[PDB]
RNA sequence: CCCGGCGAGGGGAGUGAAAAAGAACCUGAAACCGUGUACGUACAAGCAGUGGGAGCACGCUUAGGCGUGUGACUGCGUACC
RNA sequence: ACCGGGAGAUAGCU
RNA sequence: GUGAAGAGGGAAACAACCCAGACCGCCAGCUAAGGUCCCAAAGUCAUGGUUAAGUGGGAAACGCGGAAGAUGUAACGGGGCUAAACCAUGCACCGAAGCUGCGGCAGCGACGCUUAUGCGUUGUUGGGUAGGGGAGCGUUCUGUAAGCCUGCGAAGGUGUGCUGUGAGGCAUGCUGGAGGUAUCAGAAGUGCGAAUGCUGACAUAAGUAACGAUAAAGCGGGUGAAAAGCCCGCUCGCCGGAAGACCAAG
RNA sequence: GAACUCGCUGUGAAGAUGCAGUGUACCCGCGGCAAG
């Protein structure tokens, strides 16, 4: 059963959460989670928290078989910006799909 | 322009007027007498050639009812029909009214567009006369 | 009457574009550059498609001389030879042939040097 | 026939829009050149 | 000290390539109480070596 | 209809052995160079080369007339600064006659990716006694 | 209902024609930046394109050499006003 | 010294 | 004469030198100048000599010398060349957008069937700044229009195919769910690409120096999911006619 | 303005990275030397 998650609006740059989001892409959970938990970047708290939401919606629509999910997909993007006396305020759209198979 | 290296006004700005802003002015012209009377003749000539022109020397209606025009529309097997009179009867002319296809004017009431637009023309012999002593 | 641009605009900047697929990313997105680089290549185009016939016949000439020399003969002498023959194969067909048949060449050229005396 | 009525041939000129293109004969500047 | 043109995406990807990071991928199972945790560190429960600690 | 496009990978290039021992330099370096090039094969294709792997014998017993055994001298930027070691064709044909060789055949034979490609077909060797000898390079003299 | 920090955000169910209508709320293209898919590149020098072009995957006349996506290589080619 | 108006003030020239 | 306002070709590239006037296309042949060892295509051509000097392939005047020059030979274009240099003659080829061969158009006349005013021949023109003349496409609005299409799907956006010398036109997949509009005319606030043109949005430099007094912090505990700069206690340190406290103004 | 941003020789409204010939160089980062 495929599963997406994503969260908006968030209070970090567009392409530094990028770098930690590498580290999710073609993973598996069991381990990702552990390398999220120990990761020194701040996105890595965005990273694991966007895959904990993931993880946990997947176990609550699917029946059972948590373990095996595989991630598939993930990306990042720049989202709305505020503008304040210049200086411009970035925020970043961060996307996560995990399917069985 | 309400407001105050140009200024912000200028028609390159934005919220700015025209270069060549259009002024209230008329597009109509002046037409001569010759010139109208020749295209009035030209296009009642067309009108008759075609065979688009019936000419009834009665068609009033006892009663203003749109009821009975209609049903002596019917009865002339004519749906596009400007009927054009010489006088213009109060009956006829109030029954007509509510009919959009069906108009109805009176003898100075002559005009091209009405000719031109209306597919067929229904004129009564004291019509035709007026019109053959008018400018003709 | 005001009459919006916006459509006309769009529709020119799509066709032009079109035109501009595969030009090293700027040149194929960006109008500025896209039209230049159209108009350039378009220019390249017109030059080459005259220069084609230049190039198959330098082609077709380096094949002969070499199919000749195989033979035993200069270009020039086998042309002779040829031409005095009364044959007026053009030499594209030559070409073609002295490399899917080599019998057949081998009677022009032996053609060839019988009528070049 | 309504629509039949048009201007009788070589009555009516558009007349030449300068400063509109370079395809259309004269190019920018109005057609006065310098 | 000037820009005479625009640098292109492909010469940022280029420079942007050395700034991947890498994965630990070191992972350490405590002897007892058995959950991984960074190797010579002490557990989030308080373990190390099997050893127990304060942990407060 | 389309003119025939020599298949880079399926044309055959076989091997044949040259040997100068006392013949100009100059003729060795055309005739090698053409060879090389497959401009002598019916199938030429200026798109992709079908010449035939060369082997150069006797190096050093290149014939060169005139008062080029003097006056001839081969120059290669050092690079760096002041990089003007030059090399007299002299000594270097003493020493290695095999680099002489190549660099003649690298000036007649065009420069490029192609260029470089057609000098990777020739190998020049001092000594009679050549190691491929497995293929059995057939014997043509120029 | 759940994850979530008793936030923010998201995912199910339902309402809802449509939630590819969710309070940032009609339709929603480019410049800008992302993931997957097909192809090329780590011995190759210059307005980066143009004709030739083998190869690399797909559907087609179920081959019959048709097109689509890329172009290793090659003759030529010193931007706009 | 600043604001609104004469003022879309006027000549060359880009 | 050329450029201005002509592309093409050759001379290494070169706006002033030589040949040479581009209607479009064709994988056909012949020639101009210039070349036939290659790069880069064509004779390693033939006849009799000169050139042994790498002159050729840079040099005067003057009496073979003159000659020394472009850091690299670097003044042969690269190799390389004793003929692959020069002189005189000859044929054969390569060689431009030049000519011819074929196909397809716009214009100019000339001639006739003279027509219904088109047709069939006909020779020729079709590079082009400024400028002039002629001929067209596309968009809003109005009459044609209470006509026609459209919830069995229109606008705008996004792909495909078919058309024409051309602005361009038509059918069609895709979210869309309410207007568009045949033909002929009239009427324009009408066709964008540079004016340091203007409003809005978006990349470069960049994860870059810096994070703004160099008085100097550290520990235990508490709130908080997250804590050195959030809070309490403790050790040390800075200012201490100040970095201490109060008034006038804001 | 856009970049697949090399040295040397020659031409050059006259010192050429984009012109002709020629030689070298696996792709991409980091800290400095400031010749342009």
């Amino acid at each position: 059963m495929e599963t997406i998650a994503k969260h908006r609006h968030a209070r970090s740059s567009a392409q530094k959460v990028r770098l930690v989001a590498d580290l999710i892409r073609g993973k598996k959970v069991s381990q990702a989670l552990d390398i999220l938990t120990y990761t020194n970047k701040k996105a890595a708290v965005l990273v694991k928290k966007v895959l904990e939401s993931a993880i946990a919606n997947a176990e609550h629509n699917d029946g059972a078989d948590i373990d095996d999910l595989k991630v598939t997909k993930i990306f990042v993007d720049e989202g709305p910006s505020m503008k304040r006396i210049r200086i411009l305020k970035r925020t970043s759209h961060i996307t996560v799909v995990v399917s069985d198979r | 322009v309400t407001g105050s290296s140009g200024s912000i006004k200028s028609p390159i700005w934005r919220s700015g007027g025209v270069t060549f802003a259009a002024r209230p002015q008329d597009h109509s012209q002046k037409v001569n007498k010759k010139m109208y009377r020749g295209a009035l003749k030209s296009i009642l000539s067309e009108l008759v050639r075609q065979d688009r022109l019936i000419v009834v020397e009665k068609f009033s209606v006892e009663a203003p009812k749109t009821k009975l025009l209609a049903q002596k529309l019917k009865d002339m097997a004519l749906e596009d029909v400007l009927i054009i009179t010489g006088e213009l009867d109060e009956n006829l002319f109030l029954a007509a009214r509510n009919l959009h296809k069906v108009d109805v004017r009176d003898a100075t009431g002559i005009d091209p567009v009405s000719l031109i637009a209306f597919d067929k023309v229904v004129m009564t012999a004291d019509a035709v006369k007026q019109v053959e002593e008018m400018l003709a | 009457a005001r009459v919006k641009r916006g459509v006309i605009a769009r529709a020119r900047h799509k066709k032009i574009l079109k035109q501009a697929k595969g030009y090293y990313g700027a040149r194929s997105r960006v109008y500025r550059v896209a039209f230049q680089a159209v108009i350039k290549a378009g220019q390249y185009a017109y030059r080459d498609r005259r220069q084609r016939k230049r190039q198959f016949r330098q082609l077709w000439i380096a094949r002969i001389n070499a199919a000749a020399r195989q033979n035993g003969i200069s270009y020039s002498k086998f042309i002779n030879g040829l031409k005095k023959a009364s044959v007026e194969i053009d030499r594209k067909i030559l070409a073609d042939i002295a490399v899917f048949d080599k019998v057949a060449f081998t009677a022009l050229v032996e053609k060839a040097k019988a009528a070049l005396a | 026939r309504l629509n039949t009525l048009s201007p009788a041939e070589g009555s009516k000129k558009a007349g030449k829009r300068l400063g509109r293109g370079i395809g259309s004969g004269l190019g920018k500047t109005g057609g006065r050149g310098h | 000290a000037v820009q005479q043109n625009k640098p292109t995406r492909s010469k940022r990807g280029m420079r942007r390539s050395h700034d991947a990071l890498t994965a630990v991928t070191s992972l350490s199972v405590d002897k007892t109480s058995g959950e991984k945790h960074l190797r010579h560190h002490i557990t989030a429960d308080g373990y190390y070596r099997g050893r127990k600690v304060i942990a407060k | 209809m389309k003119t025939f496009t020599a298949k880079p990978e399926t044309v055959k290039r076989d091997w044949y052995v040259v040997d100068a021992t006392g013949k100009t330099l100059g003729r060795l370096a055309t005739e090698l160079a053409r060879r090389l090039r497959g401009k002598h094969k019916a199938e030429y294709t200026p798109h992709v080369d079908t010449g035939d792997y060369i082997i150069v014998l006797n190096a050093d017993k290149v014939a060169v007339t005139g008062n080029k055994r003097t006056d001839k001298v081969y120059y290669h930027h050092t690079g760096h600064i002041g990089g003007i070691k030059q090399a007299t064709f002299e000594e270097m044909i003493a020493r290695r006659p095999e680099r002489v060789i190549e660099i003649a055949v690298k000036g007649m034979l065009p420069k490029g990716p192609l260029g470089r490609a057609m000098f990777r077909k020739l190998k020049v060797y001092a000594g009679n006694e050549h190691n491929h000898a497995a293929q059995q390079p057939q014997v043509l003299d120029i």
